[PDB]
């Protein structure tokens, strides 16, 4: 099958996986590993999060 | 002519089928009565796709479409959308649509000159769906239901609708769609026209409950 | 007085005594029935289980609502380096049951098997067979009179074969040596498949193939001493209770004055024996195969082994079956596939599987990468590195 | 399940055992449901009988129009939020517990659904389909 | 479409109920552990005996009143079927029966189970139960009768047949073996089925038809309404009655050609009988079986039916051979127009 990516992490999630919970707009987010969705709940900043693909872009972690 | 079956012991044809004047998409585990229910009265005119879509097989709600194109939702893997344009005529446009108030086929009402959507529907989509479909796009409620796909049938020569639909909206309705459009019921006092049954120019495919007043309207508003 | 509630009874009676087993490996305690007009075949299988991992397939059931979809499925694996074939025994049938009349051996037999022979190698003059070996000197004619023997009495014949444990990446040196019934055709003909095969190898395309049905006969996790409530899933008795809850409550009637041999006890679990059916084969390995954990589908060149390797195993270096689902006993233990005591018609049983991807991420945490080629990619380049 | 479900249902996590209340998630006046009873569910000494995705349970409705108050009727589980999982290998949930006041056969008492609603509530009854907006 | 009436299930005997009753009892008592005294044990048997002897009675008199629409409550078709079999009359003290019945078992349980509650005696606490079986045991015995009239009944009521008396009924009169039979299979579709039916001599033949996704339903009389009225028996009388509640249309077919063996003459003067009592159901009169038909018979049939002059229906005959097939479907349309796009209108 082809990945979805758990957007927070932004890692491309081998097919299976991970929970959905609506945004009560259109599209759900997938989470990964429960510290993904814990810092989403958490509603802190994937600017910050080291982990986030996010911190990759921001950080310098990259180009 | 128009026809009764159903899928298994469903009557909501509109749910597992998606019949325009240029292609028939069926659920693929479909039985022989259901498929020939199309087959017998379409025969090699026109191409009958199996398929599934986002891996489920209620393809008459999870797409929206008319001969120029065919909606999917983003859902739809890259496996169905390949069997799809392989299969159905080049002229046809296969467009994946990113909407979230409900499955295409119950936001969507169309034929191959108008659409009605979703009121809620964003403009970035409507006009998307205008672009793909090649038609004019109106946001509209059909005696209040948002869900416009859900709760009208609707083809170049005539339309169902909603049997509470005031005469006032048939007539303003029909106006706008350009086509005659009258109040009634599927399967047996079903409200839900959209989802009870398909239909084209040529073949209207309807569940084995259709009484014979609700069959009588059929081939009479859609011409058949 | 009469229960007041009825309930089924906690746990199944004919797997008693929950004792621990006599041997880490399981007993095969019947073969297939013979149907002498095929070739000559062994009938099991020896080998190690070294994991689980995902697979996705698409599946094949017309009426099921996941006809033509994909699913996700566990399965494990099961490291399977060729058994090695060092005897024949000859069993023939008595007013008292199945009786052993010979065994005829190789003449040469590996360090790996005479050490199963031994409980300290590291002493041993190692002298294990070497008189038995002398028989073949003379022309070879006590050896012809057993082989010979066999033929003329005996009603099964089974096959001593040993496992290439070195080929492994277990420490635990001493093989596992074990009896095969042989199914093909006519005694005579198996007994001379038998000699023929002394010394000689047997892999397990020659007894497996893809979409069998199999069984899998293995010991089963130990666990020691265990209470009531987990041994047999008793209900916890409530907060209030004084002097202990993970018990049973009443252990019975005043008569029989007797606690009966039907309550549940505290006591060993797990170590079990069990004779597990019905489990298909999803994948046959080989070990001389780059791109074992490929697909058709998939494609890229890798072998079934996670990133970091099998957790608590290894590696896999040789054939192997990659059964669906799960099986008895854990890593690391000798376990024994069986041929099927059936044929199955089950359409269930039947069904072709083509793998479409199988999983290869490390298992020891949560791996996000299949090959590290694929964790270059996605990563970039560190300050390790380049 | 049962009546007028069409379709067969696999198994999913149990998420509401009696005495839960899930949002009524319809227009009918009911604010939410209170399980009493599931359909098709079976015995065993002390387990409550528990709904999931697609159940049709036995309702009360504790908050709403008072001429829905005070009386025993069918709902259909149409919002879980324990996880289960699907046969392509995934493990979802929602964010909420609800489900729609409905008949023995299954017809909706109300017009609209509100919220999205799980596919396999969709798949197994129809007129529920025909109400909903984003299916999964 | 169908019948109130069969739903009733089927009585049990006297003989049957005394037997089942007692047995489940002597099944309750021993299998039953009482706790407690001595006497008090025993005490709370006979006491379960004699619940479970209430429990019995109570179940099976509880099916007859339960299942069955009463006699008064259907609509006026439906009771007259019913009141020809058993006789309303009868059928009132009957159903009276029934639930007198429950209410002596329901207040003699309750008396017994007290006084056996109150004995310290264990002599008279056995006597007690023994009385109150004995009392149980007459009860049955002499409601056997009014058991057999009511378990009867209701495999006669389950014959009845289950036709509409709201919706458009098409009904074919005439003298017997005119061809009414034979006409009313060629105008139906589908094959014609047969219902049983009290006090009809053939049975009869039902059919149906369409034209648009409007059905009509068509029966023959044969036997029932065919000859004079006066002449048959007070339930068959009734019978005939019974068909004024059904039909909203009523096509009166005549044979002249004397092949039904009765003559023209005769066919008028049942026709004029019928005919001024249900001007509120439209009439279509058709001769019928044209083709053989004799003109000797035709000019009596012109005196009533064509001349203006006295005992007319005001309707213009077709003449047709249905049989035959020439104007079959030309007869059908018009039957059902006549009371069919009039009672649209008139509503």
């Amino acid at each position: 099958m082809r990945i979805y990516q758990c957007h927070f992490c932004s890692s491309p999630c081998y097919p299976g996986h991970g929970i959905m919970f609506v945004r009560n707009d259109a599209k759900e987010f997938r989470f990964c590993r429960s510290k993904c969705h814990k810092a989403f709940k958490q509603r802190r900043n994937p600017r910050k999060l080291k982990w986030t693909k996010a911190f990759r872009k921001a950080a310098g972690k990259e180009l | 002519m128009a026809t009764r079956t159903q899928f298994e012991n469903s009557n909501e044809i509109g749910v597992f089928s998606k019949l325009t004047n240029t292609y028939c998409l069926v659920a693929v585990g479909g039985s022989e009565n259901f498929y020939s229910a199309f087959e017998a009265e379409l025969g090699d005119a026109i191409p009958i796709v199996h398929t599934t879509i986002a891996g489920t097989r209620i393809i008459g709600r999870m797409t929206a479409g008319n001969r120029r194109g065919l909606l999917v939702p983003t859902q739809t893997t890259d496996q169905e959308l390949q069997h799809l344009r392989n299969s159905l005529p080049d002229s046809v446009k296969i467009q994946r649509v990113e909407e979230r108030l409900s499955a295409l086929g119950n936001v969507i009402c169309c034929n191959d000159y108008v659409a009605l959507v979703h009121p809620d529907i964003d403009r970035e989509t409507e006009e998307l769906i205008s672009d793909v479909l090649g038609v004019e796009v109106f946001r509209q409620t059909i005696s209040g239901n948002i869900l416009v796909g859900s709760y009208c049938s609707l083809s170049n020569q005539g339309g169902l609708v909603h049997p509470q639909t005031s005469v006032q909206d048939q007539e303003e309705l029909s106006s706008l769609l350009q086509v005659p459009l009258v109040a009634g019921t599927v399967n047996r006092g079903s409200s839900v026209v959209g989802a009870g049954m398909v239909v084209n120019d040529y073949l209207a495919v309807t569940g084995l409950d259709t009484t014979a007043p609700e069959l009588s309207v059929i081939e009479s508003i859609f011409r058949l | 007085s009469h229960r007041k509630y009825e309930a089924p009874r906690h746990g199944h009676l004919g797997f008693l005594p929950r004792k621990r087993a006599a041997s880490i490996r399981a007993r095969v305690k019947a073969f297939p029935k013979d149907d002498r007009s095929k070739p000559v075949a062994l009938t099991s299988f020896l080998g190690y289980k070294a994991g689980m991992t995902t697979i996705v397939r698409d599946l094949d059931r017309p009426g099921s609502k996941f006809h033509k979809r994909e699913v996700v499925e566990a399965v494990t694996v099961v490291d399977t380096p060729p058994v090695v074939v060092v005897g024949v025994v000859g069993y023939v049938e008595t007013p008292r049951g199945l009786r052993s009349l010979t065994t005829v051996w190789a003449e040469h037999l590996s360090d790996e098997v005479k050490r199963r022979f031994y409980k300290n190698w590291y002493k041993s003059k190692k002298k294990a067979f070497t008189k038995y070996s002398a028989k073949y000197a003379q022309d070879g004619a006590g050896i012809e009179r057993e082989l010979a023997r066999i033929k003329k009495y005996a009603s099964v014949v089974r096959v001593l074969v040993h496992t290439q444990i070195r080929k492994t990446p277990l420490a635990q040196k001493k093989a596992h040596l074990a009896e095969i019934q042989l199914n093909g055709g006519s005694i005579s003909e198996k007994v001379d498949w038998a000699r023929e095969h002394f010394e000689k190898t047997v892999a397990v395309d020659s007894v497996f193939e893809q979409n069998e049905m199999i069984d899998a006969i293995a010991v089963t996790k130990g666990h020691g001493f265990e209470g009531v409530t987990h041994r047999w899933g008793t209900k916890k008795l409530p907060r209030k209770t004084h002097r202990g809850l993970r018990k049973v409550a009443c252990i019975g009637a005043w008569h029989p004055a007797h606690v009966m041999w039907s309550v549940a006890r505290a006591g060993q679990r797990g170590y079990h024996s069990r004779t597990s059916i019905n489990h298909k084969i999803y994948r046959v390995g080989k070990g001389d195969d780059e791109a074992n954990g490929a697909t058709s589908f998939d494609r890229t060149k890798k072998t079934i082994t996670p990133m970091g390797g099998f957790v608590h195993y290894g590696e896999i270096k040789n054939d192997f079956i990659m059964v669906k689902g799960c099986i008895p006993g854990n890593r690391k233990r000798i376990v024994t596939l069986r041929k099927s005591l059936y044929t199955n018609t089950s359409r269930k049983a039947l069904e072709e599987v083509s793998l479409k991807w199988i999983d290869t991420a490390s298992k020891f945490g949560k791996g996000r990468f299949q090959t590290p080629a694929e964790k270059h990619a996605f990563m970039g380049t560190l300050k390790k590195d380049l | 399940s049962g009546n007028g479900a069409q379709g067969t249902k696999f198994r999913i996590s149990l998420g509401l055992p009696v005495g839960a209340i899930m949002n009524c998630a319809d227009n009918s006046g009911a604010r939410n449901l209170y399980i009493i009873a599931v359909k098709g569910s079976g015995s065993r000494l002390n387990r409550l009988p528990a709904a999931s995705l697609g159940d049709m349970v036995m309702a009360t409705v504790k908050k709403g129009k008072p001429e829905l108050r005070k009386k025993v009727m069918p709902a259909i589980v149409v919002r879980q939020a324990k996880s289960w999982r699907r046969r392509d290998g995934v493990f979802l949930y929602f964010e909420d517990n609800a489900g729609v006041i409905a008949n023995p056969k299954g017809e909706m008492k109300g017009s609209a659904i509100t919220g999205p609603v799980g596919k396999e509530c969709a798949d197994l009854w129809p007129r529920v389909a025909s109400n909903s907006g984003v299916v999964v | 479409m169908q019948l109130s009436w069969k739903d009733i299930p089927t009585v049990a005997p006297a003989n049957d109920l005394l037997d089942i009753v007692l047995n489940r009892t002597q099944r309750k008592t021993p299998t039953v552990i009482r706790p407690g005294f001595k006497i008090t044990r025993i005490r709370a048997f006979y006491m379960r005996k004699v619940k479970y002897t209430g429990e019995g009675f109570v179940e099976k008199f509880e099916d007859i009143l339960k299942g069955f629409p009463n006699i008064n409550d259907v609509h006026p078709f439906h009771r007259d079927l019913m009141d020809t079999l058993y006789e309303k009359n009868h059928y009132k003290i009957s159903l009276a029966a029934i639930s007198r019945a429950k209410s002596l078992v329901e207040q003699v349980a309750r008396d017994y189970v007290r006084l056996l509650k109150f004995g310290q005696s264990l002599f008279q606490c056995k006597q007690l139960k023994r009385a109150a079986l004995g009392r149980m045991a007459t009860i049955v015995k002499k409601l056997r009768d009014p058991l057999a009239y009511l378990e009867q009944v209701r495999q006669h009521i389950g014959r009845l047949p289950s036709i509409d008396p709201n919706t458009r009924t098409l009904l074919i009169c005439g003298y017997p073996n005119v061809g009414k039979s034979s006409f009313l299979r060629c105008i139906t579709k589908s094959d014609v089925d047969v219902q049983p039916y009290a006090f009809t001599t053939k049975s009869l033949y039902v059919g149906h038809f369409d034209y648009k996704y409007l059905r009509f339903q068509a029966i023959d009389t044969p036997g029932i309404l065919d000859r004079p009225t006066e002449e048959m028996n007070n339930i068959e009388m009734q019978s005939i009655y019974a068909i004024a509640h059904l039909r909203s249309c009523v096509l009166y077919f005549m044979d002249l050609s004397e092949q039904c063996g009765f003559t023209i003459e005769a066919q008028v003067k049942l026709f004029h009988s019928i005919k001024p009592l249900f001007a509120n159901k439209s009439v279509m009169v058709v001769i019928n079986k044209t083709d053989i038909i004799r003109p000797e018979d035709l000019d009596e049939e012109r005196a009533q039916l064509l001349e203006s002059v006295k005992e007319v229906p005001g309707v213009e005959i077709m003449t047709s051979s249905c049989q035959l097939e020439e104007n079959v479907m030309e007869v059908r349309n018009k039957a059902c127009e006549k009371l069919l796009a009039s009672r649209i209108e008139n509503k």
